[PDB]
């Protein structure tokens, strides 16, 4: 029972398109069948480094608890086309975030199905049971409004909004780049 | 600015004109054969002023200095660039599948 908003999917596609050649990751925050109300990206390329992940998670927790949300999911898109299984980094990060709330489950953007319109749900949701991480049913419905997610992702990609998208790494480069990226949020609101 | 370049040109032109004047004045002596043995004040003043302006322009034309501290131009090099390694590029990423094949 994992539920994420359409804006979460459009953010997924936006971050995948921003750095197509580099594996990316990040978190998804929700309020306390969980509904992932919002998302946040962080870093790309090298992902096995600990200090950035720790500082990130701390900042995510601070920002979310200041505004009543709590981090409740982890996403990671791998670099290789033929790769769809979680690595050590994703598994340990998902295990650590799931220590707080058991409803937290991992999601991975399967880059094999990544297309212009996102014809099929690219994200695959993995649950932790029996101390093991395994994928859910692919035939399950993932986004709340699949045609809406398709159209908004297509419009955002065709509008060249992926270049304007900013993740946590750009915030690290310069704080002047807003890591909360409300620009994509207002674009989503205008499109909807 | 680029006008500096233009400036130096006129300076050389001025110097060139001085040469002509000097040549003519030499002909003067070669037709007067008097105990003058002195250049006109106008030509020497013009030559010196042309030299001054041309050298001042040339100093600008030489270019701009570069700082010795190696961390000057490397300050703006974010980590998103140094990691690319152009020789070791891999084309098995989501870019090809996502974009038009
Ligand atoms: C710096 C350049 C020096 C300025 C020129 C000064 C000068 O020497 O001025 C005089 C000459 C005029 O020589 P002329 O043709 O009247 O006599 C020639 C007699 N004939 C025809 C029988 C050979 O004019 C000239 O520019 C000289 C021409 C050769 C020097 C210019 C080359 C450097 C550029």
């Amino acid at each position: 029972g994992v539920k994420l908003t359409t804006q979460a999917y459009c953010k997924m596609v936006l971050h995948g398109a921003k750095y197509p050649h580099c594996a990316v990751n990040g978190l998804l925050v929700a309020e306390k069948h969980t509904l992932f109300v919002d998302c946040i990206p962080l870093f790309h390329g090298t992902l096995a480094l600990a200090p950035m992940l720790e500082v990130a998670l701390t900042l995510i927790d601070s920002w979310c608890k200041d505004h009543s949300y709590v981090i409740a999911g982890y996403y990671q898109a791998n670099e290789r086309v033929k790769d769809a299984s979680p690595n050590q980094v994703a598994e340990k990060v998902a295990s650590r975030i799931a220590e707080g709330f058991s409803d937290t489950a991992l999601i991975m953007v399967d880059n094999t199905k990544f297309t212009m319109d996102c014809v099929a749900p690219t994200i695959h949701v993995y649950e932790h049971h029996e101390n093991r991480w395994r994928c859910r049913d692919p035939h399950h419905d993932y986004c709340e409004d699949w045609p809406e997610a398709q159209r908004i992702s297509a419009s955002l990609l065709d509008s060249r909004s992926y270049e304007t998208l900013v993740d946590f790494d750009n915030h690290l480069d310069d704080i002047r780049n807003d890591w909360t990226n409300p620009e994509i949020n207002k674009a989503v609101l205008h499109l909807c | 600015p680029s006008l500096w370049k233009g400036l130096v040109g006129i300076g050389l032109f001025a110097l060139a004109h001085a040469a002509f004047s000097a040549a003519q004045h030499r002909s003067y002596m070669r037709l007067t054969e008097k105990e003058d043995e002195s250049l006109p004040i106008d030509i020497v003043l013009q030559t010196l002023l042309a030299f001054a302006v041309t050298c001042y322009g040339i100093v600008h034309i030489a270019g701009e200095f570069k700082d010795m501290d190696a961390t000057s131009e490397l300050k703006n090099k974010t980590f998103d660039t140094l990691r690319n390694h152009p020789s070791f590029y891999v084309f098995n990423h989501r870019g090809r599948v996502l974009f038009r094949p």
